[PDB]
């Protein structure tokens, strides 16, 4: 939405002849970005989902003790 | 003990599957309706034309014994005697929307007779017409064929009662032919614009609606060498046993110039749901487009605040009201200046003339604007993708780009106190067009002074145009208002379609269209419906314009919010115009028929004597 | 327009458990009665009106070559 | 007009707990009847209803809390300006 702003202005600008990101978006984006941070060095996991048996499933336990 | 109730019909004119007029098109609109109400005992009749009928037509074999039904046997064998008399016909299916079967009668297969013909008519009225009447032959070929092929059927069939329907004096010669047989059917009779009306009008100038009353009786069809066929068409509306007109303004003239006050109206219908995401907020950014390009170099008002007006359709210069409209332009343009109103208004002409396909001019605009599109949005992906990879890996434009942008605006320059044009095509006789030369006179030369702008493109738009890239249907939900405020127009399908597609029009009393909906909406709430009428009737020619001027000033200064509660309205109209309803009208004129011609046979069906001086009066 | 009518007649069938229309068949056979060849008439060799063409070089050798 | 801008006030302060209900089953019956052009309109007016409820508008209410606020800390202060 961001950049598609950014075209009307410019399109609208060249058309119209004789920091474009505006700071409602400067905002915006500042917004989604921080969204992104990671929890205090906390790791990218090595599992997608809410095992069970999360302590004793065998293909959990060999990516831990090969420290990947 | 023919019947009445489960009863027969017969559709005749010079237009059944080929186009040549309007009325192919009512026909053909009218089709679905009709077919279903009646199936295989609705049959349309009109002349071959052997160029296009193998494309319009499905040609079946009437001779197998399934071609027709037990009941319809009768028409099989009346066609068996008109084949055997060497008169040939293709029979079949019409290939339109309701596949409605047909009956195409070769005229060359009866030009033999043609002089014992021509000779039968004017001895059953005056004196012949020159044989530079390619036309009228035709007419009364067609006429004779079909009055022969009616009286066979008569003769063959008894069950069923018969009802011939015929369009427009052309179709008319079989009508004097059966009263003055007196042959076993009941006859309609639709014309669809006198033919004393057109010429009148022509170049000049007769305060037509007005001193009509006072018109010469014939000499006035002798002037202009329509008397022969004036004639015709007289001899056709009196035979009848019901005479119709499309519009209530038109039984005015025929009532006056054919000397019969028509027995009603058929005002024709269109089937609505051929032509019912936004779509008006669509077509017109595809129409903003093409604004875009035209008015390149010099841009310096808002398409946001920009209001589309058309007008459209054959280029009858005066009839259409062209005259008028770029005439209430420029007053509109000076209203505008005046009360220093932000608004603009790009006006639209769709009327197709002489031409050398686009002017370089407007072909280098539509390829600029194109080429800033495309760069403006090379040069905004890559934004795009430069942004969203910063924040992507937490924790604008480049040189190349500029270089690039830059090129794109130098290439749109305006050559120099050039003007955008009133034309986006090369005319033919440019200095001479009817159209260009009011324009000029009134001055609009898309100065950025005037609030009007004027775009002329003298084309049918079709969609792969390379300059306005739309079908009409969606030029039309693309624009704001339709403006066709015209002189001469027995219907004007044009106000009609437009309505039809939730789109506000101005329209005339004079007009076909126009005279039906003034007197069908309650005067007041027309304006707030999207429709505007203006009077061109009863007030000063000088009068209305100032008319169609107050109703345009009305339009641009309204809210977007009004704007759309009265385009709804129109869209709320568009059920008042479908066949089902326009459809009952035909309906009313045929039972008038079958009442008139078999009176003791209705008094007994109805159980109680109805009036049949009028159609509306027997319902 | 004919598969997207037959798309949503299917679609409706199969979702309330427990093809072409006449319409559609009279608007087809007129499309390709549209598309017919006018009788012996061959694909062209050009897509252009030809101002010279009797004289240009490449329409003649395509001429001599029976192409 | 409340009905027709979109706007169903049932009455629940007066009327009975229970009398409210056979008004709530009211206002959706009546809704219900409806033909699909009625219904367009009332949304059309709902819509337009809109610029009623902006800021730009019920703000001059904290624009006036804050002003008697300032006429009532500094009187004559006030009353000066
Ligand atoms: O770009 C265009 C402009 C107009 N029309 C059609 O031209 C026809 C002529 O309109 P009408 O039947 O009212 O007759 P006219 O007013 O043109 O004499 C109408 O059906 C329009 O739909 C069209 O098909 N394409």
């Amino acid at each position: 939405e961001v950049t598609t702003s950014i075209g009307k202005r410019i399109f609208d600008h060249a058309i119209r002849y004789p920091e474009l990101l505006k700071s409602s978006d400067k905002v915006m984006l500042k917004r989604r970005i921080l969204a992104l941070r990671r929890p205090e060095g906390q790791l990218p996991p090595i599992v997608t989902h809410n095992m069970v048996d999360d302590a004793n499933d065998l293909i959990l336990n060999k990516i831990r003790q090969v420290q990947l | 003990s023919r019947d009445l109730q489960n009863h027969l019909l017969f559709e005749t004119a010079t237009e059944v599957a080929n186009r040549v007029g309007g009325i192919y098109s009512v026909l053909k609109s009218k089709a679905p309706i009709t077919v279903a109400q009646y199936k295989d005992h609705y049959h349309l009749i009109g002349p071959l034309n052997k160029a296009t009928y193998q494309n319009e037509v499905d040609i079946l074999d009437w001779k197998k014994p399934e071609a027709f039904s037990d009941e319809m046997r009768p028409v099989q064998h009346a066609l068996q005697t008109m084949e055997s008399r060497g008169v040939h016909f293709v029979y079949g299916r019409w290939l339109i929307e309701g596949a409605p079967k047909v009956i195409l009668f070769d005229l060359d297969s009866v030009r033999g007779y043609s002089n014992e013909w021509k000779g039968d008519l004017w001895s059953l009225v005056g004196i012949p017409s020159p044989e530079n009447d390619f036309e009228t032959n035709d007419a009364i070929l067609l006429g004779y064929t079909v009055a022969w092929f009616l009286g066979e059927v008569a003769h063959l069939d008894s069950q069923h009662a018969i009802v011939a329907h015929f369009h427009e004096w052309l179709a008319g010669v079989a009508l004097p032919l059966c009263r003055k047989r007196r042959i076993d059917v009941v006859t309609i009779f639709t014309t669809h614009a006198t033919l004393l009306g057109r010429y009148l009008c022509a170049s000049g100038s007769f305060d037509f609606y007005n001193c009509l009353e006072s018109v010469d009786v014939d000499h006035e069809a002798g002037r202009f060498g329509i008397y022969h066929r004036y004639c015709i068409e007289r001899a056709a509306a009196h035979s009848a046993d019901v005479f119709t007109t499309v519009s209530q303004i038109t039984a005015f003239e025929a009532e006056h110039l054919l000397k019969r006050k028509p027995d009603g109206i058929l005002p024709n219908g269109l089937n609505v749901i051929k032509f019912q995401q936004n779509l008006h907020a669509l077509k017109k950014e595809k129409i903003n487009d093409f604004v875009r390009g035209h008015f390149h170099g010099c841009f310096d008002f808002d398409l946001d605040n920009t209001l589309y007006f058309f007008i459209a359709g054959r280029y009858e210069y005066k009839n259409k009201g062209a005259d008028m409209f770029i005439e209430a332009l420029a007053r509109l343009n000076y209203r505008l200046k005046v009360s220093g109103s932000k608004k603009t208004v790009v006006a639209f002409i769709v009327m197709p003339a002489k031409n050398n396909s686009f002017t370089v001019e407007a072909l280098k605009g539509q390829a600029e604007v194109r080429a800033l599109e495309n760069t403006v949005h090379e040069v905004t992906t890559s934004i795009g993708k430069r942004i969203f990879d910063h924040a992507i890996r937490y924790p604008l434009l480049k040189s190349s780009d500029k270089v690039m942008l830059k090129r794109r605006i130098l290439a749109l320059r305006r050559p120099e106190g050039q003007l955008p044009p009133i034309v986006t095509h090369n005319m033919v006789d440019d200095a001479n067009d009817l159209i260009l030369n009011k324009i000029r006179q009134v001055q609009l030369f898309n100065s950025p002074s005037d609030r009007v702008k004027m775009i002329f493109h003298p084309e049918f738009l079709n969609a792969n145009n390379p300059i306005l890239g739309l079908d009409y249907d969606e030029f039309v939900r693309g624009c704001h208002l339709g403006v066709f405020p015209s002189y001469y127009e027995p219907w004007g399908y044009t106000p009609a379609e437009c309505t039809v597609m939730g789109v506000p029009s101005i329209t005339t009393n004079v007009s076909g269209f126009g005279s039906y909906m003034e007197d069908l909406i309650e005067t007041n709430q027309a304006k707030d419906y999207g429709i505007y009428i203006v009077d061109r009737r009863f007030k000063a020619p000088d009068e209305s314009v100032e008319q169609l001027v107050d109703y345009m000033e009305e339009f641009v200064k309204k809210t977007r919010r009004q704007r759309i509660n009265q385009r709804n309205a129109t869209e709320a109209l568009s059920d008042l115009l479908d066949w089902k309803r326009m459809g009952l009208e035909y309906v009313k004129a045929r039972q008038l028929a079958l009442r008139r011609g078999y009176p003791d046979q209705f008094r007994e069906l109805v159980g109680e004597e109805l009036n049949d001086s009028n159609m509306d009066a027997l319902a």
